[PDB]
Formats: structure tokens, C-alpha cells, sequence
């Protein structure tokens, strides 16, 4: 399952966008002054939420956990999810795959508060805690339990006696390992596998291109280059032409800002769902029918993805 | 009274329109680098219209 | 007190080797706190707690705590 | 990821606390090791992770620091302790050793 | 009971002024 | 009683290829990553290459990349480094080491060091 | 442990009052809502003093000076600007209101699941294993007090999947087999209450070959001593 969690943080300087370092334009823009401030304030709010979204999904447990250096926990490999030195950011094999598939004026992009390395470290801790302490590290003191025995508890939750697991331990382990192996192949073969995450990237880029393009529209003025009007017409006449441009450019920003607000709301909804799944699916065994995959849920593993999270 | 240009803290107060400023990071200004000089390059034409 | 950060140049803050919980976010994993001069430090994800994992070892709670949260 | 180790050399008397500092170009989380090299001897692993002493290593050696800055401390210098010391990051291939610090008697 | 921002005030805060026990009149002068 | 023994270090002309073999005894060979480290006479220790238990993860130093191959045989308990396009800078004392971890996971470090072998590159 | 539990509960409640008072930012979430609305409304009012390109921002003045034909032009500028200011305000409220509605729906869900029942969701109703919740009214909002059970004072014991007696595997019907030193017992998983292994608390699944890790021990039988 793939869920979008955050969107790129963009800050636009309204004055620079509308007026290209032109004092004349700035003075005209003093009229209806509040507009400029309102815009910057709105975008700022959007940026702050993006950080909040990420913390809610990943920064839930504040303790780092490490798995023992052993090859199999009762025959369950777990190798693919665990961190690898060869991978670029010390990420897991699957996570590495995920990051490969996803691909002036006053506009600027603000760096995310939590770097990818930090997010990667959070995922590993969650994963390690689950493999060694089951669902107890999210509800209080983390207590160790043999992994094979943990699965027996999971079987009782779905409604099957524990003997079933112990008598078919080997079979279950092989099945689990085989399924994990297919995951890598699945993501690679299906190009549209990460379409959901990719869509978010495209929409933001698309919007930003449009904003930039709008700067070349006349909106009824003689020209779309502010300096030209200033370099030709006299002050009285120039005002008229400049006003046309200001009006059009001002409108273009509001449209952009409005779309981001609505779009951001959608992402926030998605982030909240992701947060819920992290707590219910990963830090416990859910009884909801299809909240955590199809079939009777046993356990879930979190893998970081660009601007999002992937749940196994 | 508050002199906005006196110092960054003063400027922050003017932006927030409140004398008291709470803990946090506030964006109160924009920075530009002024042009050192003006350079004019025109064609070299001696002929008079 | 001129320091270079991914976010940008930072002035008036003293870099600190020690990592602390984030107080004021500067971005790119850098946070600033007032400890008296303002200090800039990399945020700390958390403390390291690892359960000893063995194939035949279990930990059973012997007491309980009732907690009320808001 | 370059590792810078300071000071290059120091001279200390027996019974004197010794501090050696290793810095990293980018954050390495807790992956670091301290290695003791003696002439005619294979290097020895004093500390792994950040502060975890290897079995068989005297208590005087201690490890501290996280992220970019890391430190190695010897509570009391001993005649046996006089050897070069190196810091190796284990974060990602390629692992990089530090220049090294030579400890000698005054 | 309101806070108003205006550009009328012309005196820079915390500025050392000349001390005297003809002086140019530049954009107004503060005399004490 | 974990013993690592190096062999195959000898004088070689520049541009030739040489192979280093490390013999492993006293521990389970297929349960730990292995690394190669070289000590230059005039320079500090330099890490050369590392391999995981199953050979899934392999890393090389930037200087040696594309000329050095590290391979391991679990059945024979042997670690092999293949060196090609040898140069004067390569001359050093080469050590085969045993990683505390498996080359994957959370535990890392060079627990055991072999006595070492000397490779000299000269005309 | 009734007495102990009651004291613990009472102590926790006592801290609640102190917590809210000490932490000024405790009700920041509710406070934010108030500020945003006020902020928006101030801006709207302020906008009435903008010229938007007209000679003046006071409608009466234009009316008291320029003649009807000319006044129209000036008034139109003001109308256009003021009209735009309202739409911006209205749009923000719509988006903001949507956010509040989402929050209200969540609050409603918690009232039904956390207060009117015991929830099994991991962290839907506080951290730990949820026991009960109490609702307290707050300005423009609600405050939920969540009572949870947090395990404490852990001890480590050796464990076995099954016990082999007379060639029959025994699996605990409820709980886990623990061993302190050389004695094997069966205990409930959440709390440590060691009890002697007996036929009553364990069930027999088969022989002693398939299971991996099975340990040998004696399973007491209640009927045998009477007989
Ligand atoms: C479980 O923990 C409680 C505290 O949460 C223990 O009760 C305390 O006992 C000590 C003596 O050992 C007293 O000094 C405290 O006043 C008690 N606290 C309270 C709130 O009553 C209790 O003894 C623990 N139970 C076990 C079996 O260890
Ligand atoms: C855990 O799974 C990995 C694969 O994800 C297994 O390692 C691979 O084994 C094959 C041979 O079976 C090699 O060709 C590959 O080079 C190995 N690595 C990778 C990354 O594919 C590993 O054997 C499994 N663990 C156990 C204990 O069986
Ligand atoms: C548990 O008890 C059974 C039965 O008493 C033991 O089975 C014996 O195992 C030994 C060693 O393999 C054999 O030489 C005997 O012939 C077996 N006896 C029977 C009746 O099968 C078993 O070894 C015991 N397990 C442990 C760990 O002591
Ligand atoms: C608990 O763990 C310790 C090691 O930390 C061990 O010595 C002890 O035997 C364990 N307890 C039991 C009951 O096995
Ligand atoms: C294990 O605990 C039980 C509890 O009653 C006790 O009877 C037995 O003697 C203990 N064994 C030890 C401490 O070796
Ligand atoms: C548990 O691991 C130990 C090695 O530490 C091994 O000797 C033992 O057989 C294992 N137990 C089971 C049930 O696999």
C-alpha cells in the first residue's frame, strides 16, 4: 500500500513576482496592500503543515531499536527490509528501489525539516522494534519475545490455534520469504506502481510552470515586460499600463494559492490516514476488515518512499 | 514607540504588529544585492541621421 | 558566530556538537534553542533502547501503571 | 565521507587524561570505530558503534559523541597505551579511515 | 488604545547627537 | 582461537595482476562479513573492500574501484582479492579482517585482524 | 489490587489540573482557531481603507466632490477592490471550515468509541491499553481524558513453545510457558502470575517431533491424586 504524505514546500515573494525590482510598480501595489501579506501568510501555513504531516507518520516512537546480527529469526529472512551499506543512504533494498522509480522570480523551495536519512532511520527503528518485541513497544516498555512465538500470538488473533503455527513453522516461513521476494519484482515490473506518489510530484510542478508562464501575458497592456513600459511611456501613461499588468499578475497568484490550499487539504487527509495505519497496522494487529490489506491481517512493515510511505 | 529599522528584533515586532514576540522563527524581510554600477553598451555609429 | 547551513547562512547562533530535542525548527535537520546564547544543533531522533533478543527469552511485566492523558 | 582527526600528535605523561577528536564530513549516525595500532602489531578494535567497548578492552578507554563530532577518552595514560589511534566510519561504502593520532611520552 | 504604524516620525532611535555647550538644518532638527 | 592467515603477497611488476587468498579457521565463516585493509608504509591504514556473508553487498574504495574484485568461497573458508592494473602506490601491507556483523543490519566493525601479507609493486 | 489501582487513578487525575495550568501552550490548538478567525476579520475591516487606485478610500468624499459622471469611474474602482476582498475572505472561511468539520467528525468518533465503549485500536484513545475515557467541555471544542493501563517492572524468563510429556505435546490454552531457574510454569501474557502446569490449563496437540524447541517436563494431573 502506497500513501502520499507530504508535498514540496514553496514560498513565493509576492512583490518580486508582481514587480520586477521596480519602485514604480511597488508604489502602485501599495494600494490594496493587505493582499500581498495575506498570500505569503497562506503559503507559509501550507509549508508548516508539511512538516507536521511527516512527524505524525514517522516520529511516533522516540527510541532506536536494533536487530541482533543473526541470519534468520526462526526461518524468516527479513533481509530485504533491513538496512544495507551498499545502498546510497544506508537504506533497505526495497527502499532503494522506491527512490529510483519516483522521478527565479520570487519562487523558492524550502528544505523539508526531516532529511531523508532521518526518515530512513525512523522506519528501521519501527521495523526492528516489531521484529524483536512484537506489539509491546508501542504500548509501554518494550519486552523481548522469540519471533516464532510472536507469530503464534498473531494466529490466535485471527482465530487459529497456535499449534497450527508450530506444526507448520517451516512451511509458513518459506511462504513468507517467497512473498517478500516477489515484492521487489512487482514494483520494478509495474511502472505505474508508484503512480500515486508520482502524481503528487507532477501536479506541483505543473502548477508552478503555469505561474511562471503567466508572467509573459499582456493582460491588455502594450507589453508584458515591465522594464519596456518604463523605458518608453512617461510616468502618467505608464501607470495605466502597469495597472493592467498588476491586476493580471495579482489574480494569477491568488489562483495559484487557492489551488495549493485545496490540494494541501487533500494531502493532509492522506497523511492522517497514513498515521492511523502506522499505529493500527504496524504497532498492533488490526481487526478491521480491509484496513490493513486483504485477508486476515497479521503484521505490517513500514518502508519510506519519496514524499510518502509504503506499507507491506 | 518602536523603530522598525533599529534592529532585527524591532523589525520583527513591527511585522507582528505586537510589542511582545513569542518564541519562534519569523520571516520579516527580503534580501537583495544592490547593483554596483550601470553599464551601457551601444552600437558604434558615427553617421548622423 | 557565522555558520553555514543547508537552509542558509546563520548568524548570532553558536554551533553545538551535542544533539537535543528540537525547540525551534530551522530546516534540514537543524534546530535552534536558547540556553545564555542561542545555539544551533542537529536534532536528535531519540535514545537507544534495544531488547536483548534470544530465541528462548521472554520478558513478562510484573506490575502496572494507570495513566491519565489529555 | 572524509574523516578528520585532531590533534595529529600529542605528548602526555603517565596518569594524564587523553582526549582525541574525530569529525565527519556528513552525519554518520552512530557508526564509528576506534582502532589502536602498535608497531609490529595488527590493529585492534577498541570501540565500536559509538561507545561500546569490545570484550577484553580496559575500562580506561571510553567513547563519546554522536553524528558529526566524535571523541575518544583515556582516563589515565599507561605505558601500554602509547600507540597510534584511528577512527573509522562504518556508515556507507566506502569506509574511510582517519589520518591517525600518535601518542608518545613527554 | 490602538497601535498605528506611520512614516511621519523622523528621529532615528539610539543615535548620538552633537553636543554643544551656525549649524546646518538638514530635513529638520531636534533641539534640547 | 580465531585465526586468519594471508598468502599470495609477492613482488610484482607494474600493470600485472596478483591474487590474495585469506584462510579462515576457528569460526563459522558463513556468518560474518569480511574486509580487506592495507597499511601503507608511509601512510595510515586504508580500507579496501568489504563483502557480506552471501556476497550480496560488495563495496570498494574509490581508488581501487574497477581494478579490484573481492570474492569469497563459503565451502572452502577462503577470502579472495583479485588485483589488476597494479601501480606503485598500491604497495602496502594487506590485512584480511572479519566483520562483527553480516554486512547487513545494524552491527558493524572489524573484530579480528590477520597477521598480514606484503605486496610490493616495482619495476 | 483494588486499593492500589484506585490510588494510582486518583493521583493521575490530580496531576491533570496542574499540567494544564503549568503548560501555557496546553490549549494552543483551541487558541489557534480563535486567533485565525480574528486575524481574518481584522484584515477584512482594514481593507476598507485601501484606495485600490481611486482618489480616496472614503466613498462619501468622492460623492461630495466629483460630479455623477466622473464619480462613477472612481466608485467602480472601489467596488471592484472591495468586492475582491470579500471573495478572498469567503474562500478562506470555506477552506478553513472544512478543516474544522474534519476535526469535528474525529471528535464525534472518539466520543462514541472511546467514551461510550472500550476501544481496541492501538492509539485511537491515548497511549497504552485503553480502559475508559471522560469528556470535558472546552471553549469551541472538547477535551478527552483517557485512562490507560501501562505495564511496568519487567523481568526476563526462559520460554518454551510446548512441553513434551509422555510423548504428547502440550500447548498452553491461554498464556505462555515460563521458567525461573529450573521450574516451569504457565502465566498469562500481560501480567506475571505463575501457575503449575496441569491438564486443565494446557491442551494436547500431537507427538513430540514436529515442534522445534519443545522442552521436557511433567504435566501434573488433578484426577490422579484423588484416585
Ligand atoms: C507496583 O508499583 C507500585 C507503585 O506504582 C508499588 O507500590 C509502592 O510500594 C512502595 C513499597 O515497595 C511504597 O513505598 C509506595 O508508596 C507504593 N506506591 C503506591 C502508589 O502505593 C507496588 O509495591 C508495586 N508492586 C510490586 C508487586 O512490586
Ligand atoms: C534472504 O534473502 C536473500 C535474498 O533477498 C538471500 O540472499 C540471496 O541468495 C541468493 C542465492 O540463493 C544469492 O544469489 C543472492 O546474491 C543473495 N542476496 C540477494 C540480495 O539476493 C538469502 O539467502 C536469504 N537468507 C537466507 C538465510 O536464506
Ligand atoms: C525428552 O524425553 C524423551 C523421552 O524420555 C527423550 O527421548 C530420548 O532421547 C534420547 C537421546 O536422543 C534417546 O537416546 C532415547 O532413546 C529417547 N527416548 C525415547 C523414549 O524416545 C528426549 O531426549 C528428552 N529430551 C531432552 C532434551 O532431554
Ligand atoms: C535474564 O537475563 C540475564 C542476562 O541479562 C540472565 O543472566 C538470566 O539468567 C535471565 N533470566 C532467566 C530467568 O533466564
Ligand atoms: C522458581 O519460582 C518458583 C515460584 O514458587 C519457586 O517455587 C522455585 O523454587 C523457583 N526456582 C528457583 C528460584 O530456582
Ligand atoms: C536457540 O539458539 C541457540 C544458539 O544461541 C541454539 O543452540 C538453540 O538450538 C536455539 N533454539 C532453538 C529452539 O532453535
Amino acid at each position: 500500500e502506497i500513501l502520499p504524505v507530504s508535498m514540496t514546500k514553496t514560498s513565493v515573494d509576492c512583490t518580486m513576482y508582481i514587480c520586477g525590482d521596480s519602485t514604480e510598480c511597488s508604489n502602485l501595489l501599495l494600494q490594496y496592500g493587505s493582499f500581498c501579506t495575506q498570500l505569503n501568510r497562506a503559503l507559509t501555513g501550507i509549508a508548516v503543515e508539511q512538516d507536521k504531516n511527516t512527524q505524525e507518520v514517522f516520529a511516533q516512537v522516540k527510541q532506536i531499536y536494533k536487530t541482533p546480527p543473526i541470519k534468520d529469526f526462526g526461518g524468516f529472512n527479513f533481509s530485504q527490509i533491513l538496512p544495507d551499506p551498499s545502498k546510497p543512504s544506508k537504506r533497505s533494498f526495497i527502499e532503494d528501489l522506491l527512490f529510483n522509480k519516483v522521478t527565479f522570480n520570487g519562487l523558492t523551495v524550502l528544505p523539508p525539516l526531516l532529511t531523508d536519512e532521518m526518515i530512513a532511520q525512523y522506519t528501521s527503528a519501527l521495523l526492528a522494534g516489531t521484529i524483536t518485541s512484537g506489539w509491546t513497544f508501542g504500548a509501554g516498555p518494550a519486552l523481548q519475545i522469540p519471533f516464532p512465538m510472536q507469530m503464534a500470538y498473531r494466529f490466535n488473533g485471527i482465530g487459529v490455534t497456535q499449534n497450527v503455527l508450530y506444526e507448520n513453522q517451516k512451511l509458513i516461513a518459506n511462504q513468507f520469504n517467497s512473498a517478500i521476494g516477489k515484492i521487489q519484482d512487482s514494483l520494478s515490473s509495474t511502472p505505474s506502481a508508484l503512480g500515486k506518489l508520482q502524481d503528487v510530484v507532477n501536479q506541483n510542478a505543473q502548477a508552478l510552470n503555469t505561474l511562471v508562464k503567466q508572467l509573459s501575458s499582456n493582460f491588455g497592456a502594450i507589453s508584458s515586460v515591465l522594464n519596456d513600459i518604463l523605458s518608453r511611456l512617461d510616468p502618467p501613461e505608464a501607470e495605466v499600463q502597469i495597472d493592467r499588468l498588476i491586476t493580471g499578475r495579482l489574480q494569477s497568484l491568488q489562483t495559484y494559492v487557492t489551488q495549493q490550499l485545496i490540494r494541501a487539504a487533500e494531502i493532509r487527509a492522506s497523511a492522517n490516514l497514513a498515521a492511523t495505519k502506522m499505529s493500527e497496522c504496524v504497532l498492533g494487529q488490526s481487526k478491521r476488515v480491509d484496513f490493513c490489506g486483504k485477508g486476515y491481517h497479521l503484521m505490517s512493515f513500514p518502508q519510506s518512499a519519496p514524499h510518502g510511505v509504503v506499507f507491506l | 514607540a518602536v523603530d522598525c529599522a533599529l534592529d532585527p528584533l524591532s523589525e520583527t515586532k513591527c511585522t507582528l504588529k505586537s510589542f511582545t514576540v513569542e518564541k519562534g522563527i519569523y520571516q520579516t524581510s527580503n534580501f537583495r544585492v544592490q547593483p554596483t554600477e550601470s553599464i551601457v553598451r551601444f552600437p558604434n555609429i558615427t553617421n548622423l541621421c | 558566530n557565522v555558520f553555514q547551513t543547508r537552509a542558509g547562512c546563520l548568524i548570532g547562533a553558536e554551533h553545538v556538537n551535542n544533539s537535543y530535542e528540537c525547540d525551534i525548527p530551522i530546516g534540514a535537520g537543524i534546530c535552534a534553542s536558547y540556553q545564555q546564547s542561542i545555539i544551533a544543533y542537529t536534532m536528535s531522533l531519540g535514545a537507544e533502547n534495544s531488547v536483548a533478543y534470544s530465541n528462548n527469552s521472554i520478558a513478562i511485566p510484573t506490575n502496572f501503571t494507570i495513566s491519565v492523558t489529555t | 565521507i572524509q574523516m578528520t582527526q585532531s590533534p595529529s600528535s600529542l605528548s602526555t605523561s603517565v596518569g594524564d587524561r587523553v582526549t582525541i577528536t574525530c569529525r565527519a564530513s556528513q552525519g554518520i549516525r552512530n557508526d564509528l570505530g576506534w582502532y589502536q595500532l602498535k608497531p609490529g602489531k595488527a590493529p585492534k578494535l577498541l570501540i565500536y558503534d559509538a561507545s561500546t567497548l569490545q570484550s577484553g578492552v580496559p575500562s580506561r578507554f571510553s567513547g563519546s559523541g554522536s553524528g558529526t563530532d566524535f571523541t575518544l577518552t583515556i582516563s589515565s595514560l599507561e605505558p601500554e597505551d602509547l600507540a597510534t589511534y584511528y577512527c573509522l566510519h562504518h556508515y556507507t561504502y566506502p569506509w574511510t579511515f582517519g589520518h591517525g593520532t600518535k601518542v608518545e611520552l613527554k | 488604545s490602538v497601535l498605528h504604524s506611520t512614516q511621519d516620525l523622523f528621529l532615528p532611535f539610539f543615535s548620538n547627537v552633537t553636543w554643544f555647550h551656525v549649524l546646518p538644518f538638514n530635513d529638520g532638527v531636534y533641539f534640547a | 582461537e580465531v585465526q586468519l592467515v594471508e598468502s599470495g603477497g609477492g613482488l610484482v611488476q607494474p600493470g600485472r595482476s596478483l591474487r590474495l587468498s585469506c584462510a579462515a579457521s576457528g569460526f563459522t565463516f558463513d556468518d560474518y562479513a569480511m574486509h580487506w585493509v592495507r597499511q601503507t608504509p608511509g601512510k595510515g591504514l586504508e580500507w579496501v573492500s568489504g563483502i557480506s556473508w552471501n556476497s550480496g553487498s560488495i563495496g570498494y574504495a574509490d581508488s581501487v574501484k574497477g581494478r579490484f574484485t573481492i570474492s569469497r568461497d563459503n565451502a572452502k573458508n577462503s577470502l579472495y582479492l583479485q588485483m589488476n592494473s597494479l601501480r606503485a602506490e598500491d604497495t602496502a601491507l594487506y590485512y584480511c579482517t572479519k566483520d562483527l556483523g553480516l554486512g547487513i543490519g545494524f552491527y558493524y566493525g572489524l573484530d579480528v585482524w590477520g597477521q598480514g601479507t606484503t605486496v610490493t609493486v616495482s619495476s | 489490587n483494588q486499593k492500589l489501582i484506585a490510588n494510582q487513578f486518583n493521583s493521575a487525575i490530580g496531576k491533570i489540573q496542574d499540567s494544564l495550568s503549568s503548560t501555557p501552550s496546553a490549549l494552543g490548538k483551541l487558541q489557534d482557531v480563535v486567533n485565525q478567525n480574528a486575524q481574518a476579520l481584522n484584515t477584512l475591516v482594514k481593507q476598507l481603507s485601501s484606495n485600490f487606485g481611486a482618489i480616496s478610500s472614503v466613498l462619501n468624499d468622492i460623492l461630495s466632490r466629483l460630479d455623477p459622471p466622473e464619480a462613477e469611474v472612481q466608485i467602480d474602482r472601489l467596488i471592484t477592490g472591495r468586492l475582491q476582498s470579500l471573495q478572498t475572505y469567503v474562500t478562506q472561511q470555506l477552506i478553513r471550515a472544512a478543516e474544522i468539520r474534519a476535526s469535528a467528525n474525529l471528535a464525534a468518533t472518539k466520543m462514541s468509541e472511546c467514551v461510550l465503549g472500550q476501544s481496541k485500536r492501538v492509539d485511537f484513545c491515548g497511549k497504552g491499553y485503553h480502559l475508559m475515557s471522560f469528556p470535558q467541555s472546552a471553549p469551541h471544542g472538547v477535551v478527552f481524558l483517557h485512562v490507560t493501563y501501562v505495564p511496568a517492572q519487567e523481568k526476563n524468563f526462559t520460554t518454551a513453545p510446548a512441553i513434551c510429556h509422555d510423548g504428547k505435546a502440550h500447548f498452553p490454552r491461554e498464556g505462555v510457558f515460563v521458567s525461573n531457574g529450573t521450574h516451569w510454569f504457565v502465566t498469562q501474557r500481560n501480567f506475571y502470575e505463575p501457575q503449575i502446569i496441569t491438564t486443565d490449563n494446557t491442551f494436547v496437540s500431537g507427538n513430540c517431533d514436529v515442534v522445534i524447541g519443545i522442552v521436557n517436563n511433567t504435566v501434573y494431573d488433578p484426577l490422579q491424586p484423588e484416585l
